[PDB]
């Protein structure tokens, strides 16, 4: 038995990083292998050492274990995340040890509801432009439901904006509308 | 603190100069996989720790295949290949 994820992760690394998310919610550990988890992400990126060290196909199992358990004592990991990247050392998967830990993100950020919008717009704006744009994107919501929100620079789109959610998206800028105007010129007669 | 950890770490994983140098990772067949040898280039020469001479004729993302000038019984897994540098030349 196994509890269901908020959203379906694919891929062999999702399957590792479902377990992880099903063993932490049948204990009272969800948030706290989130944060160690966040924390030795965050330790490879600013390491990249670290990173070469245990994606060696070279280096012995029982070095890197060793290594994986040096740098997880100072994350005061307890029992799950030690044992999951024993897991991943065990078999030899910890070569994509950012896969897990991206596709673990992907899965607590549907278990707090957060929906990604990705707002494209041809120069930067704030005030009026910020306070509208999140009251137009909070009339999406569902009850229960988060913004995280993406904001992005393009001068190809001329302007207009062109805002995404996560599955949906609406391309209401300047490029493209007078793009379709002037194919609806040429296919006119 | 945390330099230390990193030093400490590093300290017990031997240091390797993957640019120039590599290791086997599975050989057979006269066909050697081997991790490393960053700035290698294609068709260049290498030497493995036996003496044998060889080519590399795929450069993987993760391996470089390397085709065995001899006899593959004297090249093992975890073996030092080095870079000669340089094109085969007669």
């Amino acid at each position: 038995q196994l509890v269901k994820a908020p959203i379906q992760v694919f891929g062999i690394e999702g399957r590792y990083a479902t377990a992880l998310y099903s063993a932490a919610v049948k204990q009272k550990k969800l948030e706290a292998v989130e944060k160690d988890l966040v924390q030795l992400n965050a330790s490879l990126k600013k390491f990249p050492r670290l990173g070469e060290l245990l994606k060696n196909p070279t280096l012995s199992r029982q070095l890197k274990k060793d290594a994986i358990g040096s740098m997880l004592k100072e994350q005061k990991a307890v029992d799950l995340t030690s044992n999951f990247l024993d897991l991943l050392t065990e078999n030899n998967r910890l070569k994509m040890v950012d896969g897990v830990i991206n596709a673990f993100k992907t899965i607590m950020a549907a278990h707090r509801g957060e929906v990604i919008c990705e707002v494209t717009s041809a120069k930067p704006l704030d005030e009026a432009a910020r306070k509208d744009l999140e009251v137009a994107l909070k009339g999406f919501l569902k009850p229960g439901q988060n913004i995280k929100l993406t904001l992005k620079t393009d001068p190809a789109i001329i302007g207009g904006l062109v805002v995404s959610i996560g599955d949906r998206f609406v391309d209401m800028s300047i490029g493209t509308k007078i793009k379709r105007y002037t194919a609806a010129l040429k296919t006119a007669v | 603190i945390s330099a230390v950890l990193e030093e400490k770490i590093l300290g017990a994983a031997p240091k390797e100069n993957l640019e120039e140098t590599g290791r086997v990772l599975s050989i057979g067949d006269g066909i050697a996989r081997v991790y490393g040898l960053k700035n290698i280039q294609a068709e260049e020469m290498v030497e493995f720790s036996s003496g044998l001479k060889g080519m590399a004729l795929n450069l993987e993302p993760d391996n470089v295949g390397i085709v065995v000038f001899g006899n593959d019984k004297h090249i093992k897994e975890g073996d030092i290949v080095k870079r000669t540098g340089a094109i085969v030349d007669v």
